[PDB]
């Protein structure tokens, strides 16, 4: 039994790096580089990308680390101390006899009642009003950052939000990332950001003869199939000479003759082009009461997936006859600004709004994209779970306590390690008072004196002065779904990590 | 030394700040106005060139 | 550095190291015992004989240890051998494991004023609720399966073999004499070795009983007084060599004839003064034995020093080995002297009892002087342990029954006072869980399952786990029908003994110097 005490050391130097970076009051840390430079920081993310590991216990709490943090995006920093922890509360000191079989029992029970326990403690709540959605976010949002102009982006945000929702069935989907970008243009007043359709054009319409202006027309897009190829699958045209160049103009006239003939009624406009312009093609494509645009990026390829709906198959001719297009979409090229700019209202796939901006130079940039990066993750995880929770320490005992008092209530076998975990919940507190400044044995032992009178379960430690404080005048709450995520994910890593027998090499 | 004898860091910061903020009101309410003329400048490049040079 | 010269290891940091590690190696070499087990260690040291012991007290008197800590145990191991008979290993095991659990709350960052007043919080505590758990009592000390119960109980912790006819016999030999009612002495009982048949054929004998020769004649009269001597037939008289063959017989004839008439005049100025016998601690000659024949004079062979000294503090007398026939001054008691045939050897009989102050000798007997000092230890345990100055014993079910609810009770106890004394008290009611851990230990099985298995049944506190393979796993046996008590004071004063050392040794914790020439 040598190896489980390897992963667990591991385990433990691991956690033993980003442990005081908790709280309000955090440390800050500093990594030099070989050629000659140091940089500070206090971000335990950056710290785990830049570290390099050799053990695979490390690697996997890592990547669980990054998954977690790429699939919330609150929540990744406690799991691994909450799991060294545990570790170090029960397998340096239950393993001394060897039996690997009751703790992982142990370990589901106690999960199911930390579960039980948090599931009757929530609290309802209504979204009905917007002030207090408002007032929770400017609550959860003060952290680290500037406060001068954070009520408005907080709203546009809110707002965003409860626009983007509309993939509603039965299961609650809600999808932002994929489905909300951010535009920036510089010029003009800073004070005129909102929400908007949204189109991902630039300079990418090439007009060099003057025609009709487009008011209100039905566009239909099709596909990209009109580049450099040799034809549909033979081989029988291939672009060699002037003259296939020359028959090449026919071919694509007899085409979209073709496509007329078959499904074209609402007469569409611009088509989706990679490869093709010229000084004379051109023209006469013009002048064939069609238009063609080139120049797509993968902005504008994600832009007419999700919003339009545009799909990449070897299909360009002979579709549906009721496939995209169905609207009145106005398409009036604006000389607002410096660029070319294209505001498709009304069409297929609607409730897919984006945001617009007039800031200044990349500054502004930076922050209001982290501010509504965070602003919108902030609301993704209220509107997940109507239920709020008082944090800030306060839960956990209470929990512990319910543990404690279940264990010496059912009279069991395995009642240490269940004890021993159970115990092992008042790491974030001591942390707190740690970084404070205060005693860590006085105070903890004032917390746990006072909670078990009656009715006492919202009392924490303040994270700026060291005193105990009810959470009812303050204003620390956290969600529900977020305590829930995390303890799972430590008792998964917590029964992988034990579950550890040999290791070899192989193929 | 603060440190040496036994304190925190938190507090040696807020005094620190609350000591900036205490010189800051009393170099603002100790400055004084001065007609700008020829004078002046003379003897305030005078001393940048006896600083320099 | 500034003190110390390179010698010892102390300073600011062995408070929670160099100071505990002592004493758990030295209770390391003691956790083997404790109990009905085969657990025989040699001990070699100058007597060159090797020679295996089982109890803690000849092994811990053997040993020479050069640690102030280690020491400070050992005194107070001799003042509870002094004070009540048995309790040697409860007070290490106690101190070893309120060391270890102190080592915890040293470690995390706790004052040791704190822990020595929650500990003496928790012995107060302790001695307080220990007048509760009564359930047996003496009734009449004049039977005598009532204390052959009793005896066969405290001689089952040494041997495991025999043990009825042992306890029988020493209950025999005490009820004899006088009860624990009134007064009665320790000293008063003898040993005595005979190199003969087996441990199956022993008997008992009122009196003084010494293995010593008779070749006079048997002296039954009163006027016979004793007269100790050291070495009286040594020689007065130094003889030396003139040649290498032979000398002159005159010369020896005249010396011989002068030794003669020396000696008659000295046996008979000895016996005319008042003493008709004579304790001789010398050699033998053929004109002595033949002078003592016709006196009639019982003369012995036999000579040891613990005789003569048993006879000087026993009657009072005092030896004159002097070459001139001095006085009669060593006048004592005896009287009555009688000679008797036991295993065809002749043995003393002193009678000199008034209903006042009685003695008795055990007949003993062996294979070799290898195996008689484990009986002779169990015999004086038995009789220490008889001896207890009260007419109600007040005997409570030990063997581990008491301390699992003495650690409940100081639990229960400690979750109502708030404060920073709950961890003192926690740690010295798991403490307590020292004594069924090494029972189950050196015995076969696991004590994990056992400890459950003693704290899911029932708070009775008359549940332990037994010896054979069928009490091992389940450990559900009641020893109040079996017979199967212990000392109420003696575990008094162990626990008093335990916390004391453990006190003075979490106070005395700082810097160890030395002193200058
Ligand atoms: N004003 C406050 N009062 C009490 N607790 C606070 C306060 N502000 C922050 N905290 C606590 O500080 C912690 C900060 O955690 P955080 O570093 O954001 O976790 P993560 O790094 O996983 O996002 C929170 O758990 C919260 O309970
Ligand atoms: N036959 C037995 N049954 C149950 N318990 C026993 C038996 N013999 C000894 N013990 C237990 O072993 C412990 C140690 O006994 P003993 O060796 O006489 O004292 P010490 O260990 O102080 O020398 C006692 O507390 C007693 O309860």
């Amino acid at each position: 039994r040598k190896v489980q005490s390897g992963n667990i050391n591991a385990a433990k130097t691991i956690a033993d790096i980003i442990r005081t970076c908790l709280g309000p009051k955090s440390m800050m840390k500093m990594l030099l580089d070989p050629m000659g430079g140091i940089v500070m920081t206090n971000d335990g993310n950056a710290i785990l990308r830049e570290i390099q590991v050799q053990h695979p216990a490390a690697k996997s709490m890592i990547e669980i680390s990054r998954t977690q943090d790429e699939e919330v995006g609150d929540g990744t920093t406690s799991v691994i101390i909450l799991a060294g922890e545990m570790l170090s509360v029960a397998e340096h000191f239950l393993e001394q006899q060897m039996h690997p079989t009751v703790v992982i029992s142990a370990y589901r029970k106690a999960l199911d009642d930390m579960i039980s326990t948090l599931k009757k403690i929530s609290i309802p709540v209504d979204i009905s009003d917007s002030d207090m959605m408002l007032n929770i976010i400017n609550s959860s949002i003060t952290t680290k950052a500037i406060s001068r102009w954070s009520s408005l982006a907080c709203n546009i945000a809110l707002d965003a939000v409860k626009m983007v929702q509309f993939e509603e069935n039965g299961r609650k989907e809600i999808d932002i990332k994929k489905y909300a970008r951010v535009e920036k243009i510089p010029g003009g007043i800073i004070e005129d950001s909102c929400v908007l359709r949204g189109v991902m054009i630039n300079k990418d319409v090439t007009h060099p003869r003057m025609r009709r202006y487009i008011k209100n027309p039905r566009i239909v897009l099709l596909d990209s199939s009109l580049e450099y190829k040799k034809g549909e699958s033979q081989t029988d045209i291939e672009i060699t000479r002037e003259e296939d160049f020359t028959r090449i103009l026919q071919m694509e006239e007899e085409y979209i003759q073709q496509l007329c003939e078959d499904i074209i009624q609402l007469k569409p406009d611009v088509v989706i082009t990679e490869k093709g312009i010229s000084d004379l093609a051109q023209h006469y494509l013009m002048r064939a009461n069609i238009t063609a645009i080139r120049r797509v990026r993968k902005t504008d390829n994600n832009r007419i997936a999700r919003a339009c709906g545009a799909r990449i198959v070897s299909r360009p001719e002979e579709l549906r006859e009721d496939d995209v297009g169905t609207g009145a979409g106005l398409l009036e090229i604006k000389k607002i600004g410096d660029e070319y700019f294209t505001f498709i209202t009304d069409c297929k796939d609607p409730k897919a709004c984006t945001i617009l901006l007039r800031g200044a130079s990349k500054e502004i940039l930076s922050e209001v994209e982290r501010n509504l990066q965070d602003a919108m993750q902030v609301c993704r995880n209220v509107l997940l779970d109507p239920q709020l929770v008082p944090g800030g320490g306060a839960s956990e005992m209470a929990v512990a306590h319910a543990l404690t008092e279940k264990s010496k209530a059912m009279t069991g076998v395995e009642q240490w390690p269940y004890r021993a975990v159970a115990q092992a919940l008042e790491v974030i507190p001591r942390t707190l008072i740690q970084n404070c400044g205060a005693s860590t044995i006085r105070l903890l032992t004032s917390l746990r004196a006072k909670h078990t009178q009656e009715n006492c379960e919202t009392w924490g430690v303040n994270g700026e002065t060291g005193t105990l404080v009810d959470m009812k005048e303050l204003g620390i709450w956290e969600p529900l779904a977020v305590k829930l995520q995390t303890y799972k994910t430590a008792v998964e890593t917590a029964v992988l990590l034990l579950r550890i027998d040999d290791i070899v090499s192989g193929h | 030394l603060y440190i040496s004898e036994g304190l925190h860091p938190r507090i040696i910061t807020e005094g620190f700040e609350a000591a900036k903020e205490k010189a800051l009101q009393f170099l603002e309410e100790v400055k004084v106005s001065r007609e700008m003329d020829r004078e002046t400048l003379i003897d305030v490049a005078r001393t940048s060139l006896r600083t320099k040079v | 550095m500034l003190k110390e010269g390179a010698k010892h290891f102390s300073g600011l940091e062995e408070a929670v190291y160099r100071n505990i590690q002592a004493c758990k190696e030295l209770a390391q070499t003691t956790r083997t015992a404790y109990g009905p087990n085969g657990m025989n260690k040699m001990v070699i040291n100058h007597l060159e004989k090797l020679f295996v012991t089982n109890d803690a007290a000849t092994i811990l008197r053997e040993l020479e240890v050069q640690h102030p800590a280690a020491k400070m145990i050992v005194m107070a191991s001799h003042m509870q051998e002094q004070e009540v008979g048995d309790g040697t290993n409860f007070v290490l095991v106690f101190a070893g494991a309120l060391l270890e659990l102190a080592e915890e709350l040293l470690r995390i960052g706790l004052s040791v004023s704190e822990v020595i007043e929650g500990y003496e919080i928790a012995c107060r505590k302790a001695h307080e609720i220990l007048p509760n758990l009564v359930c047996c009592s003496a009734k009449n000390l004049r039977d005598i399966d009532e204390v052959s119960s009793l005896l066969r109980t405290s001689i089952m912790s040494k041997q495991y073999g025999n043990e009825v006819f042992l306890a029988k016999l020493i209950a025999q030999a005490c009820v004899s004499i006088f009860p624990d009612s009134g007064h009665f002495n320790v000293d008063n009982i003898r040993v005595c070795k005979i190199l003969g048949s087996g441990i199956s054929s022993s008997s008992v004998l009122h009196g003084m009983v010494f293995k010593k020769e008779t070749e006079g004649d048997v002296t039954s009269v009163k006027d016979a007084k004793i007269a100790v001597y050291s070495c009286p037939f040594d020689g007065m008289i130094t003889e030396t060599k003139g040649t290498v063959l032979i000398k002159t017989a005159e010369e020896l004839m005249n010396f011989s004839k002068g030794e003669e008439n020396l000696m008659d005049a000295q046996v008979k100025a000895i016996a005319d003064t008042g003493a008709n016998v004579v304790v001789t601690g010398g050699k033998v000659a053929d004109m002595a034995l033949h002078y003592a024949n016709k006196y009639n004079i019982m003369l012995v062979r036999l000579n040891s020093k613990w005789d003569l000294r048993r006879l000087c503090k026993t009657v009072g007398a005092t030896a004159l080995p002097r070459l001139t026939p001095p006085v009669l001054e060593e006048m004592g008691h005896c009287d009555s002297v009688y000679l008797s045939e036991v295993g065809d050897t002749q043995v003393v009989v002193f009678k000199h009892e008034k209903e006042d102050g009685a003695i008795s000798t055990i007949v003993l007997r062996g294979s070799t002087d290898n195996l008689m000092d484990d009986i002779e230890r169990a015999v004086d345990d038995g009789v220490n342990t008889f001896k207890v100055l009260t007419r109600d014993k007040r005997l409570v079910p030990g063997g581990g029954a008491t301390e699992i609810e003495l650690a409940k009770q100081i639990t229960s106890y400690g979750e109502t006072c708030p404060g920073l004394e709950q961890y003192a008290i926690k740690k010295f009611a798991e403490a307590f869980e020292a004594i069924p851990r090494a029972l189950a230990e050196n015995s076969g099985v696991k004590a994990n399952e056992v400890i459950s298995k003693l704290y899911a049944v029932h708070q009775e506190g008359n549940k332990n786990v037994g010896l054979d393979i069928e009490a091992e796993v389940p450990a559900v046996k009641d020893m109040l029908e079996a017979g199967i008590l212990d000392t109420y004071l003696g575990k008094y004063w162990a626990i008093k003994l335990a916390t004391n050392a453990a006190v003075t040794v979490l106070r005395v914790d700082q810097i160890i110097m030395a002193k200058p020439a």
